[PDB]
């Protein structure tokens, strides 16, 4: 779409892949993959985007909604640009609402095709 | 999907 071309000028940005997918890709290189991410367009919210990463082996799922500008929302969090948002979880965990044993970082990407 | 605190 519209906002998905700029999008598109980034490597960890895979547009539409399934759920099934993209946990494949993030979970391919198992707990050593701790952290990493890629970004998709939701299926199930058309219009949507996911933060896909891997949380010691397992897929994990976020929501993220654009803004008319460009803006990057995550529940009650927001950042200017989906990149911001990246390098925010890069350098302070992710609050997951499983806390404790859940504790992540994003660390490297799944590059597309 | 996940949900933050």
């Amino acid at each position: 779409q519209k906002t998905d071309h700029f999008l598109s000028c980034y490597p960890w940005f895979h547009g539409p892949i399934s759920r099934v997918r993209a946990a494949q890709l993030v979970q391919l290189q198992g707990p050593d993959a701790h952290g990493v991410f890629l970004v998709r367009q939701s299926e199930s919210r058309r219009g949507e985007y996911v933060l896909t990463f891997n949380l010691q082996g397992r897929a994990k799922h976020l929501r993220l909604v654009l803004t008319e500008r460009g803006q990057c929302r995550v529940q009650h969090l927001h950042f200017p640009s989906v990149v911001d948002m990246l390098r925010h979880f890069q350098r302070s965990p992710i609050p997951l609402e499983c806390g404790a044993a859940c504790d992540v970082r994003l660390s490297g990407y799944v590059v597309v095709l | 999907y996940e949900l933050l605190t």
